RNA sequence: CGCGGGGUGGAGCAGCCUGGUAGCUCGUCGGGCUCAUAACCCGAAGGCGUCGGUUCAAAUCCGGCCCCCGCAACCA
RNA sequence: CACAUGUUCC
RNA sequence: GUCUACGGCCAUACCACCCUGAACGCGCCCGAUCUCGUCUGAUCUCGGAAGCUAAGCAGGGUCGGGCCUGGUUAGUACUUGGAUGGGAGACCGCCUGGGAAUACCGGGUGCUGUAGGCUU
RNA sequence: UGCCAGGUGGGGAGUUUGACUGGGGCGGUACACCUGUCAAACGGUAACGCAGGUGUCCUAAGGCGAGCUCAGGGAGGACAGAAACCUCCCGUGGAGCAGAAGGGCAAAAGCUCGCUUGAUCUUGAUUUUCAGUACGAAUACAGACCGUGAAAGCGGGGCCUCACGAUCCUUCUGACCUUUUGGGUUUUAAGCAGGAGGUGUCAGAAAAGUUACCACAGGGAUAACUGGCUUGUGGCGGCCAAGCGUUCAUAGCGACGUCGCUUUUUGAUCCUUCGAUGUCGGCUCUUCCUAUCAUUGUGAAGCAGAAUUCACCAAGCGUUGGAU
RNA sequence: AGGGAACGGGCUUGGCGGAAUCAGCGGGGAAAGAAGACCCUGUUGAGCUUGACUCUAGUCUGGCACGGUGAAGAGACAUGA
RNA sequence: AAUCCGACUGUUUAAUUAAAACAAAGCAUCGCGAAGGCCCGCGGCGGGUGUUGACGCGAUGUGAUUUCUGCCCAGUGCUCUGAAUGUCAAAGUGAAGAAAUUCAAUGAAGCGCGGGUAAACGGCGGGAGUAACUAUGACUCUCUUAAGGUAGCCAAAUGCCU
RNA sequence: GCUGGUUCCCUCCGAAGUUUCCCUCAGGAUAGCUGGCGCUCUCCGCAGUUUUAUCCGGUAAAGCGAAUGAUUAGAGGUCUUGGGGCCGAAACGAUCUCAACCUAUUCUCAAACUUUAAAUGGGUAAGAAGCCCGGCUCGCUGGUGUGGAGCCGGGCGUGGAAUGCGAGUGCCUAGUGGGCCACUUUUGGUAAGCAGAACUGGCGCUGCGGGAUGAACCGAACGCCGGGUUAAGGCGCCCGAUG
């Protein structure tokens, strides 16, 4: 049996990668947190005061409390029944904003455009994302050559 | 005093190499790697004669070293002395164990017997160079040397000039045109990427 | 573990931060009249042989030790006690080590 | 846990109850004695477990600490 | 009150 | 075009050598009474402006190293799933999809925010 | 003599004599924890799996502020050389940060100074094992008193991952605290809150052996036979060929290597049986196998004869009397 | 013979099998006789031992009461030069 | 004709063990002079030894005859004396307090301290120097804990190697 | 807490040998699985799925001419030193070297190495609980009716990826807490029908066709029947079918 500690097997997920090592930049530190915000987790090995712990490593929260110098978020974790909607208190340096809520939100700007206009024209756009549809049927050209012919090798040893 | 090779033919562990924890390893049978007349340029061994495995299994040092006296025993006899230079690209470096009786498997882990080599499929085992007019004189060696292996192994010349990376057939003008220098045992590489000074020491 | 017989630390009544009088507190005696050593007595006494468990599996080497701040400040003389990791070795107000000195 | 006592040259015993010289043997370097050996007699080292104080002055009387054993004791 | 012994040939 | 002060990204920015710097600047530099600290005004602090691009710094260059980004390596190695596939086994082949890393060969050698100057 | 008090008291009485375990016992702690790995790129994940470590230590090795760069290497300089001291240059850290290991750190988190005790008091919330319960450890805060710095800030112990302990009982501390049962006072005692005195079998009984005079309830969840898988070991047979064989590898052999068979040895496992399968040998007797000792038929010999070796079809027939 | 729970009378594939019996016989029916006693577990006991944990009979010692009488001495305390 | 054991007659596990086992005469100890030694008994001015008195009673070890019974009291036992006195309960004494209560001195037996005892339980090794081949040690020194197996005997009923 | 037994039918649903703790290891408690009792809504909401963007890895692979550890072989070096000598009193003067060191190469690796680095996976978001406005409160923060949060009032329906399914929620509650096998990954062991792990599926709890026989193999899961057609297997006879 293993053993119960708080950073077991941490020795490559709580390191910093190939030459990142030394100061930590002051863009991270001085970022803006709202309530509400979409934030992913992604320990630092520099800091440790505020370390998450290593379950939370690569999970995403949302933001329900902010502090002077940490930010409070309810994660979702999993343990083997169900999961718990729970709530971790973790410094700035391993908070980083979510990109992923922000591929919507600048299609409902887009969308609620094409919504106020052709308003006044009633035309209905494709206003929904659709998949990968089929590829529509299309003329293929060569221009007078002759698609030249492919041959499989003769086996020789590489080796 | 061992047991047969049978037991230890398959590659069934991870690597367990002599390190500062696998500690109290006896030395491995086999220490010297090449012999012949290795103090020789590439101008002269143009002929590259490889072993080739076939199988993914374990060599011990023991076999190796079996392979290694009776194909130069031979070797020596067929052309000469000092009329050929053969290596052993194997160094074996997983480390096989015993459970050694007098209990049962009460707290039962191994003690190292000794070395063995792991070996892919296709991987270069032994590397014979000589000259061109004693190419039936390498294959039937390496014919002998096969006997001292386990497993199936087969016989490939190879198209490369002696020890080296590059082709035989094209070796010769990128030395004429100075794109290639000797060293010894291998050949230097020399690409238009150094500093000029450096072309200018060549090219005169 | 060395710690100085003096130290300004908070006092509770006072409400501030004032010299402290450091010293180590020992177990008092047992005083004999407690209300489950009286119970003691009169459970052990008669016949029965004895009634309550003796502790003889003893694996500590040491004790937490613990101090007894007394305030020097006057018509306060609040007492407390503060609780320091465990050790077997424990001396008041001696030895500063004397950072960049002979060893011999 | 509380009633005690004792730690001493390279090794074993005093001097402690009363402070004034750290001593006696045994191992060592030698010197004498007997014609010589042996035995015996002598000179020399090298040391009061530790801290502080009372005191003209401490190993000695004191208090606290490290190493031991005598006892009596035991509800986390 | 102690004192034991002085390698062989001449 | 460029510099100073404070920065953001943190080597396309670093490292080694060579060359050029008009103006403002940045610095080299001259001193130690006062503020200050040392064994020593070398460092730090203060008071200055006779000289200078010598150095720092800026720019450029090296069939330069390094770094960044591509081709090759290679649909190779590996791998989700499948078979009453092979093979004595070791292992390998096929269908289905995904898809690497060396060596080697190319291109590049800092952008940019605010305030304040010079080229009036 | 009666009653108390102390000592002795297996003469007698009651009870105990932990757990895990490739049977049990012995050995160890895999029983409470910590690191890397196994661990199959979120997490979790086992074996008496591997290398290990812990029950400490620190008045500073804690908390600020300030200044420097370390290990190592080169060049030099009286004694001074491989290492004593001083200077210059290179130096992404290859040293150091208390310990085992991992991670992290260069005008620091390292070395050296100045000052200090945030190693102080009190609510709550969350994480870590989790049942999402505790203990321990930690993380943001909030209310105060502070330390340091010029200030921003930093700090309510150790750069992070372990360094530790419930009920009851006892001790101490705190309030102009409550009760002390008819009323009042005091001593005492019982409470409230916090800390300590420990349970290492570490979510915590108070606990020595033997039984061949033994008994009971069970177990093939588990050994001591056989049988079953495997063949480490034993035995047996092969392939290559450095050499032995007066020269000649293969008549007979055959090292260094390597491939296989057997359950007539010991092993390994516990799959069958503990509501019992009588546990060694010797005697007697039946049958079977060939890996053939001899006899039948043969081939080859370092087969001149004789005698003796190697090989083949071949189990039909034999393989003894005795001392211990 | 195979597999099976790793040694079949039953199952499968084969060999095949013919009423009712008598006297022997010990190959088998993992024959019967007994909830294995050898091994282990039980928080099941019993006998015995002691440096196991609690006690205790007995025994030794001290005090109180039964316990009265007289005479010296002696120790401490005290008075105290 | 020999070996081992037990001296022997005797007894023993009724129902697996008839013996080398037990007992036995002999030998050597221990306690006790009677309000005592050993023991029984819930109890008593109780009872057995005892209708008895050291040539006796009670508890032991060894096992005829002959010969001998060596060393060791460090350990565990047993026993002896002892203000030379560390510890030591109840009760009593002194002091403080309003009292419960607290403290102090005193402080029996027994443990310690000091002797004795091994026909008490028991134990009886090394190392180092050392004799005219070597070897070995007649001799000398040290501990652990007190000496280090003496007289005798054997590959034994006692020896793994065997 | 250990064995043995535990009595009528039918219908419906239907498991587990696992987390943690216990002088716990033949057993209990607690979570998990199951059953029953129901309730709140429908005639937005949820998915052992996929897609679109967004992060996480350090495993397979590969590398060491990149760090750390291990390691083969030759080359060029100069005085960076030294052992053997040789011409030297001696001299970095000369001189053939031989040694370690340095520089470019080269062979082979690492579960407790890594610059790189997959495939399979783990979180999200894919609207009404969202946007866009106007205004009040704040004892917190505050050059600035600044920032943040909370309250109000108002407008946007064009239900903001695919696919399928009526969803949510509260009580009691038995039994279980000895598992085993198999594709793949993998630890110890030479190996094992050996012991111990991960995912998934089976036996346990399950019949049927086939593999002659049968735990786990292939197909396929079951109310009682007729017709037709197949899977896997098969079609000389046993034995249905190539007579
Ligand atoms: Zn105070």
């Amino acid at each position: 049996t293993n053993t119960k500690g708080k950073r077991r097997g941490t020795r490559y997920m709580f390191s910093r990668p190939f030459r990142k090592h030394g100061v930590v930049p002051l863009a991270t530190y001085m970022r803006i947190y709202k309530k509400g915000d979409i934030v992913d987790i992604k320990g630092m090995g520099t800091v440790q005061k505020g370390m998450p712990h290593k379950c939370y490593h690569g999970k995403t929260g949302r933001v329900y409390n902010v502090t002077q110098h940490a930010v409070g978020i309810v994660v979702n974790k999993q343990v083997k029944g169900k999961i718990l909607a729970k709530r971790i208190n973790v410094r700035i340096e391993h908070i980083k904003h979510s990109k992923s809520r922000d591929s919507f939100l600048k299609r409902v700007k887009e969308n609620d455009q094409k919504k106020k206009e052709a308003k006044e024209k009633g035309t209905w756009v494709q206003l929904k994302r659709q998949p990968a549809p089929p590829r529509e049927a299309h003329f293929v050209r060569t221009n007078g050559k002759e698609p030249e012919l492919l041959e499989p090798i003769p086996y020789e040893f590489m080796a | 005093g061992r047991r047969p090779a049978r037991c230890y033919r398959y590659c069934k562990n991870k690597p367990y190499p002599k390190s500062r924890f696998c500690r109290g390893v006896p030395d491995a049978k086999i220490r010297i790697f090449d012999l012949g007349r290795k103090k020789a340029k590439v101008d002269e061994f143009p002929l590259c004669g490889h072993m080739v495995s076939d199988e993914y299994e374990q060599l011990s040092s023991e076999a190796l070293e079996a392979a290694r006296i009776c194909a130069n025993k031979y070797m020596v006899k067929s052309c000469g002395k000092d009329g050929f230079h053969i290596r052993v690209r194997l160094h074996p470096f997983h480390v096989i164990r015993i459970n050694k009786m007098l209990t049962g498997m009460r707290g039962a882990f191994g003690k190292p017997q000794g070395t063995v080599a792991r070996v892919h499929i296709g991987q270069v085992i032994m590397s014979i160079r000589t000259k061109l007019q004693n190419k039936e004189h390498v294959v039937e060696a390496l014919r002998r040397a096969k006997f001292k292996f386990p497993g199936r192994q087969k016989i490939h010349i190879s198209k490369k000039w002696g020890f080296t990376k590059f082709n035989a057939d094209e070796f010769e003008d990128m030395v004429a045109e100075k794109r290639l220098i000797p060293d010894g045992c291998g050949v230097k590489y020399i690409p238009n990427r150094g500093p000029l000074d450096k072309w200018r020491a060549l090219h005169s | 573990v060395n710690v100085p017989k003096t130290r300004r630390t908070f006092c509770k009544k006072c409400g501030k931060h004032q010299p402290h009088k450091v010293t180590q507190y020992k177990k008092g005696k047992d005083s004999l009249y407690a209300q489950g050593k009286r119970r003691y007595d009169r459970k052990q006494s008669g016949y029965g042989g004895q009634t309550k468990p003796i502790f003889r599996k003893k694996a500590k080497t040491t004790k937490k030790i613990v101090l007894r701040l007394e305030c020097v400040e006057p018509n306060c003389r609040s007492k407390r006690m503060l609780a320091i990791k465990r050790c077997k070795h424990f001396e008041l107000g001696g030895d500063k080590k004397r950072k960049g000195q002979v060893i011999q």
